C-alpha cells in the first residue's frame, strides 16, 4: 500500500497540525515516521524555501525524494508550508488533495478566532481531511 | 452601505479612542486590526482573484496584490505606486481614497494619524505573510499615503535575485 | 648541537641520491595499463599535476573495458588534488572523480578504493563551494559504511550540507541524533556527546 502523511506549517516554521490515514499498527514506528518527516520537514523547509524563491508554482510536487522518504510541497499565499510524506507515488491523488486540503484550509482560516500560524483542533475539519483523503488518497 | 461601515468604523476608533489611553498606541492598535484582516484576507485571494497561482517576486506581487486588494476591498486600485532609488528599502504605495473618509475624518488637533494606518496594518499583514516583512508609516503627503520597509534577508534575497 | 646538525646535512646529502634514483625511476617510467597505474603512483610526488590529469585520461581508454577502475580511481584522486592543489579545482576531474567512486561501487565491490576518493574528493569539494556534494556522497556511504564509520559520516554530511547554504539546519541535527546513538553503540563517546550538543544547539534556536 501507500502510507499517508500530511503536516502543516506555520510562517513561523510552527508545525499546526499533521494527519495520518495508514493501516494503524506498530504505532511506535508510526510515531517514528511522524518525528522523522517532521524533522526531515525541516531540511525540506531548508530547501523548499529558496525552491519557491525560484518558482512560484501552484505546487511543488518534489522537494526531495530521500529514495523512501518522499517530499511534495503545496506552498501558500502566507507561505503555510505543506507536505506530504509517502513511501508510495501517487500524483493524482496528491495535487488536488493538496488543492482541496488549501480549500478546506481556507474555509477554516477565514474564521477571525484563528490567528496566524496556530492548531486548529476543529473535528470537521478532521472529518473534511478524512473524506479528502478517502477521495484522493484511501482507497 | 457605504454608511454602515462608516459607523461600525467610527465604533472602531471610539472603542480604541475608549479603552487606549494615548494617540500612538491606539494606531498601533488599528494595525493589530489590519494585521487581523490581511492574515486571511491574502490566504483567501490567492486563488480566486490571483490567478489561483502563486507569485513571488517583489515589485509584481506588490502591485497585483494592491490590485487585488483593492477590487475585493474597494474595488478601487491605488492610483500610484513609487519606488525610491534613494533608499531602495524605501518605497512609497499611495492611494488618494482614504478608507476612513467613509465617515469624514476625525479632530485635527489631536490624532495626526488616523485608519490610514489601519489599512497599512492589512498591507503589511499580506506582505508579510506573502514573505515580506515591512513595516508602513502612513504619511499626510499628497493624501493618504504610505511608505514601506522590507526585510533586510527579503531585500538581500530579492536583490540576489534579480538576475535569473 | 652542532655535531648532531653536520649528522643531519650528511643525511640529507645522501638522501640527493635517493631523490635523484626516484627522478631516474621517474625519468624510465616517462620513457599499457599497468604502465599508466605505476607512472601515477610515480608523480604522486614529483608536483606533475598536467601528467596527472593525463594519467586518469590514459586510465580512462585504459581500464574503459578492464573493470579495475581501482587504478583509475588513484589516477583521478591524483588528478583532482593536483588540479585544487593548482587552483584550477577543475570541476570536470570532480565530477569524474565520483564517477570513479559512489558509481565506481555500483560496478566493482572495491569500497576501499571508493572511500579514498570520496574522501580527498570531500575536502577538495568543500574548498571548492560544492559541500552539499560532499554530504550527499557522505549519506551514499552512511547506508553502507558499518557503525561507528556510518555515524561519522553521517556527521561529516551534518556540518557539509549545513556550511554552503541554510539547507539542512535542523535535519542534519535530527539525524546526528540518530549518529549520536550510533556513536554510542560504536560510535566515539566524544563524537556522540558533541553531536547531541550540535543537534540542541540548532533545536533551540528551531523549537517549533
Amino acid at each position: 500500500m501507500s502510507t499517508y502523511y500530511f503536516v502543516i506549517v506555520g510562517q513561523n516554521d510552527n508545525p499546526i497540525y499533521e494527519k495520518e490515514f495508514s493501516t494503524v499498527n506498530k504505532e511506535l514506528r508510526k510515531e517514528d515516521h511522524r518525528h522523522l518527516t517532521q524533522f526531515i520537514a525541516h531540511a525540506a523547509l531548508d530547501l523548499v524555501d529558496e525552491h519557491k524563491w525560484k518558482t512560484a508554482n501552484m505546487q511543488l510536487k518534489s522537494i526531495d525524494r530521500f529514495n523512501q522518504w518522499f517530499v511534495s510541497a503545496f506552498i501558500t499565499a502566507s507561505q503555510i508550508r505543506f507536505i506530504i510524506v509517502h513511501d508510495n507515488k501517487n500524483d493524482e491523488g496528491i495535487k488536488n488533495f493538496f488543492n482541496e486540503m488549501y480549500d478546506t484550509y481556507i474555509k477554516n482560516s477565514m474564521n477571525a478566532f484563528y490567528r496566524i500560524n496556530t492548531p486548529i483542533k476543529s473535528p470537521m475539519f478532521e472529518k473534511k481531511s478524512e473524506i479528502f483523503g478517502r477521495k484522493y488518497l484511501l482507497s | 452601505s457605504q454608511s454602515i461601515v462608516a459607523l461600525l468604523f467610527s465604533e472602531i476608533v471610539q472603542y480604541s479612542q475608549s479603552r487606549v489611553f494615548t494617540v500612538p498606541e491606539l494606531q498601533t492598535r488599528l494595525h493589530d486590526l489590519g494585521q487581523d484582516v490581511g492574515t486571511r484576507i491574502i490566504d483567501l485571494y490567492f486563488v480566486r482573484e490571483r490567478s489561483s497561482k502563486r507569485e513571488t517576486k517583489l515589485t509584481q506581487m506588490l502591485l497585483f496584490v494592491k490590485t487585488t486588494v483593492w477590487k475585493n476591498l474597494f474595488g478601487k486600485e491605488a492610483e500610484k505606486l513609487e519606488h525610491a532609488n534613494d533608499d531602495e528599502r524605501t518605497y512609497y504605495i499611495i492611494e488618494k481614497e482614504p478608507l476612513v473618509n467613509t465617515f469624514i475624518s476625525v479632530p485635527k488637533d489631536k490624532g495626526s494619524l488616523n485608519c490610514a494606518n489601519f489599512t497599512a496594518g492589512i498591507v503589511e499583514a499580506v506582505l508579510t505573510n506573502c514573505g515580506f516583512p515591512c513595516k508602513v508609516t502612513a504619511h499626510w503627503h499628497k493624501g493618504t499615503t504610505y511608505m514601506v520597509k522590507f526585510e533586510d534577508f527579503v531585500i538581500a534575497r530579492d536583490k540576489q535575485m534579480e538576475e535569473k | 648541537d652542532n655535531l648532531r646538525h653536520f649528522v643531519q646535512d650528511y643525511a640529507v646529502r645522501a638522501l640527493i641520491p635517493y631523490i635523484e634514483h626516484l627522478v631516474a625511476i621517474l625519468a624510465e617510467g616517462v620513457t599499457a595499463e599497468l604502465q599508466t597505474r605505476k607512472l601515477g603512483d610515480l608523480y604522486f610526488m614529483f608536483g606533475h599535476y598536467n601528467l596527472a590529469f593525463q594519467s586518469y585520461h590514459q586510465a580512462k581508454r585504459d581500464f574503459n573495458a578492464d573493470s579495475a577502475w581501482q587504478y583509475y580511481a588513484g589516477a583521478l584522486e591524483m588528478a583532482a588534488l593536483s588540479a585544487f592543489m593548482l587552483g584550477t579545482a577543475q570541476r570536470k576531474t570532480y565530477d569524474y572523480m565520483e564517477d570513479a567512486i559512489v558509481c565506481y561501487l555500483t560496478v566493482c565491490k572495491l569500497q576501499q578504493f571508493a572511500t579514498r576518493a570520496t574522501l580527498l574528493s570531500m575536502e577538495c569539494l568543500k574548498t571548492a563551494r560544492l559541500y552539499s556534494e560532499v554530504a550527499k556522497q557522505l549519506i551514499r556511504m552512511t547506508n553502507e559504511e558499518s557503525d561507528l564509520r556510518s555515524a561519522l559520516l553521517l556527521e561529516q554530511a551534518a556540518y557539509c550540507f549545513l556550511v554552503t547554504q541554510p539547507p539542512m539546519h535542523r535535519k542534519y541535527a535530527f539525524h546526528i541524533v540518530l549518529a549520536g546513538n550510533r556513536y554510542s553503540r560504536a560510535g566515539q563517546r566524544k563524537h556522540a556527546y558533541r553531536c547531541y550538543r550540535q543537534a540542541y544547539q540548532v533545536f533551540q534556536k528551531r523549537e517549533w
